[PDB]
């Protein structure tokens, strides 16, 4: 309903504060969007 | 409808009704309502009003500076062909 959009209110992030971290650990991010074609 | 003589629809519900209750009051209701918490002038936000740029131009500062100067070597003199 309300789509994160910089330039709409400054960069955003999305974050994990991880409470343990084991060797090769990573972020796999799936992301949807709508974008705009120049 | 349809009436059917002599079958014919009473001409009406007629004076056995129950009457069943008399509870058809409605309370008005009446009441003074307040909403007046002090209201500080300011709210936070991460950013209002910014039109972030997608892109800047190149920008640059400029700088000269020195002197005239120079080592030369000339071609020779030559027969002169006509004139």
């Amino acid at each position: 309903d309300k789509p994160i959009y910089t330039l709409q209110y400054g960069n955003v992030g999305f974050v994990v504060n991880p409470k343990t971290v084991n060797q090769n650990a990573r972020l796999l991010m799936g992301y949807e969007y709508f974008t705009s074609r120049t | 409808a349809l009436i059917n003589p002599q079958f014919p629809y009473a001409g009406p519900v007629p004076i056995p009704g129950p009457a069943p209750t008399e509870t058809m009051p409605l309370l008005n209701y009446r009441v003074e309502g307040r909403i007046a918490g002090i209201q500080q002038a300011r709210q936070f936000m991460p950013f209002l009003q910014g039109p972030h740029r997608a892109v800047a131009e190149q920008t640059y500062h400029a700088i000269g500076t020195g002197i005239q100067m120079g080592q030369t070597f000339n071609q020779p003199l030559i027969n002169t062909q006509e004139g």
